[PDB]
């Protein structure tokens, strides 16, 4: 039931509606792990019983996107004290491995 | 993959033919009640109008 | 992008419905009208009897 | 542009037949198909054609079946239902769930002869209806089941057609359906055929379609959740409030006592939802003593004499519901003895009648 | 890692009927960031706050039984075992 709530916490989130009767979504995402998402949703749609694929429309707007780093199990103690006094930008050099 | 937008125009306009048709025919189908069962009202109005004369 | 291909695409599937809301209040008045053509005809429907009794 | 078809259809009807390459022969049907679909006349050369077609050709046995369709529900002097109950056999093993890429189309095909209305008749008496029956098995009824259900849609409109369709478990089946919701058109049309089926009855038969159908399944219980949802389609949100508000009496019109007598005084004590309503409870207060306090000693001789694996469940749930609503009424079961019956009952193996009895025996003594 | 990861802000164009198995199975990934595209709308008109309504009284009454199976000591084993997502076809079984 807690997931239940939380993906229907996150259709409350998804699209307006307005257009059609389908959901629009404009989700961020890492541009090297886009094999395994579009891997997923091939076979996340066969579960509804849907013949038409969902598709994933790549944009190329100027809002910030927000940063990500590889987080293990030992270095994640080293990235959230680093993280704590500033998150980083797009890109920046993460401190976290010389700390 | 270039063929998203292909893919778009594909599937999407579909979905179009899906309300397009089968939404219609459904309307297309309810003439049984709004024409047919609406001609047994005064058909037999006109009925006693038949048998006044005979 | 592609829900500008989605917007003219959603209105004539809605257009395609939208006439099909209004032949079905067209034909409503003429399944009425067509139901009163039996006044034109159903009376030489009484007429075979009027030769038959006769 | 337009022009006046009206000559050389004979010519090309001659041209439909004779010719012996497939793939011209065709797009001599696609053609014919295409400029027909929107027009009038093109029926002796309409069961002449028929002949010619359904063979040997994936292309040329639907797309007749598209002109076809076309040629049999169009036309007043056109109407030939005497060729109707000739053509619908042949088609009838293609009609079939076996073929692949093409049990969608001629459902399309068989929509169009079910929308006329002695079309129907003649359908359903020649059909055995189980090819419907056999495609609503699961066969993954995406599109499949939308067409097979707007297909009986269809046959609910003329009132003594519902009396020969009720002879099978359609609704409940039809419900099962109903459950899935995931096309959010099939539904549209499963709550429109449940509409068409309970509007157009001249009985009281109506009943019928509510112990197999209405009351005793998952529908009602799911049709207050379809009332809560945000529906676009107008006709849907018009649809639930006369299905609810035809159901709403539904419940309560058994809900009598008399039927509850009719239940009692005949035996069989069936799992009714006039049991688990409580404003029957509610009602029938003094009722049992309107007949003398025997319709309690009635209720417990059969409770007595009887080992009942299923409805001693149900006359322990009535002696229950009766306690509560009449603190005399345990003055009552106590010199009929009837309080040590419940007291072996709920030893009993069975786990459905030991709770049940469990739940009587304590309404019993809730207060001494 | 010294540099980043790098974002893209993808589009997705999700179905009516594929709208809870894809999310679900989207979840189960884990690498998505679902942005609202209408902010300026209250707590409810988001087209699934009806359930999500029913999603905190079936929390509601089980966040009751464990407190009451905690009162009469019955510790219950976790045998770590991840579920999958339950379809919304069994949503209305769940409640039953």
């Amino acid at each position: 039931v807690r997931k239940m709530k939380a993906i229907y916490h996150t259709l409350n989130l998804c699209n307006i509606d307005v257009t059609q009767k389908c959901l629009i979504a404009e989700v961020w995402c890492p541009v090297t792990d886009l094999d395994s998402i579009q891997f997923a949703l091939r076979r996340g749609t066969e579960h509804s019983g849907s013949t038409v694929p969902s598709i994933l429309n790549r944009m190329q707007t100027n809002q910030t996107p927000p940063t990500y780093n590889k987080t293990n199990k030992f270095t994640y103690g080293f990235q959230n004290i680093v993280d704590a006094y500033g998150i980083g930008t797009y890109r920046e050099i993460n401190p976290a491995p010389y700390t | 993959s270039d063929a998203d937008v292909q893919k778009q125009i594909k599937h999407m306009m579909a979905f179009i033919e899906q309300e397009a048709n089968e939404k219609a025919e459904e309307i297309d189908a309810k003439a049984e009640e709004e024409f047919n069962i609406e001609k047994g009202r005064l058909v037999q109005t006109q009925r006693l109008k038949i048998m006044e004369y005979y | 992008q592609g829900i500008q291909q989605l917007l003219q695409a959603e209105k004539r599937a809605a257009e395609k419905v939208a006439d099909a809301r209004k032949r079905k209040a067209r034909r409503l008045k003429q399944a009425k009208e067509e139901a009163q053509m039996e006044v034109d005809q159903y009376r030489r429907e009484r007429e075979q009897e009027f030769q038959s009794k006769q | 542009l337009q022009t006046e078809g009206s000559q050389c259809a004979k010519t090309f009807i001659n041209l439909m037949t004779h010719i012996s390459k497939e793939q011209t022969v065709q797009y001599i049907l696609t053609l014919v198909d295409d400029t027909l679909q929107e027009n009038h006349q093109r029926n002796t050369a309409w069961s002449y054609f028929l002949p010619m077609l359904n063979r040997q050709d994936l292309f040329t046995v639907h797309m007749a079946a598209r002109i076809i369709a076309k040629l049999a529900a169009w036309g007043k002097e056109l109407m030939e239902g005497s060729d109707l109950n000739y053509y619908f056999n042949w088609i009838k093993t293609q009609l079939s769930s076996q073929s692949s890429q093409y049990v969608q189309c001629v459902a399309g095909c068989l929509q169009l002869m079910l929308r006329v209305n002695e079309y129907r008749f003649a359908w359903v008496e020649a059909d055995g209806v189980n090819c419907i029956m056999g495609v609503l098995s699961n066969k993954c009824g995406f599109q499949l089941q939308y067409q097979m259900i707007f297909s009986v849609w269809l046959l609910a409109f003329s009132p003594q057609m519902c009396e020969h369709l009720r002879r099978y478990n359609i609704i409940p089946v039809l419900s099962d359906i109903l459950q899935e919701s995931v096309k959010e058109k099939v539904t549209r049309i499963i709550l429109a055929a449940f509409r068409n089926f309970l509007e157009k009855s001249v009985e009281r038969e109506t009943r019928q379609e509510y112990a197999l159908a209405m009351i005793q399944c998952k529908v009602l219980k799911q049709l207050e959740n379809l009332e809560q949802q945000k529906y676009d389609d107008e006709d849907i949100s018009e649809d639930i409030k006369f299905l609810l508000e035809k159901l709403g009496e539904s419940v309560q019109d058994l809900s009598s006592f008399d039927e509850y007598s009719s239940e009692l005084k005949s035996g069989r004590l069936e799992w009714s939802p006039v049991h688990k309503s409580e404003k029957f409870w509610r009602e029938n207060a003094a009722r049992l003593n309107e007949k003398n306090y025997e319709l309690l000693k009635i209720l417990t001789k059969l409770l007595e004499v009887s080992d009942d694996p299923q409805v001693l469940a149900v006359a322990a749930h009535d002696v229950g519901e009766y306690v509560r609503h009449y603190p005399r009424g345990k003055r009552v079961i106590e010199q009929l003895g009837g309080k040590q019956l419940v007291m072996n009952h709920m030893h009993h193996e069975d786990q459905q009648v030991r709770y049940n009895a469990l739940l009587a025996v304590q309404k019993l003594m809730v207060h001494n | 890692l010294f540099r980043s990861e790098e974002m893209t802000l993808a589009q997705l164009f999700l179905q009516s009927e594929a709208a809870y198995c894809c999310v679900s199975e989207l979840g189960e990934l884990g690498k998505v960031q679902f942005r609202d595209l209408n902010p300026d709308v209250n707590v409810f008109q988001r087209k699934f706050v009806n359930e999500v309504r029913r999603c905190e009284e079936m929390d509601r009454k089980l966040r009751f039984v464990e407190k009451e199976i905690r009162k009469a000591n019955i510790p219950i084993m976790d045998t770590g075992e991840n579920p999958e997502v339950p379809f919304p076809r069994d949503m209305i079984d769940l409640e039953a």
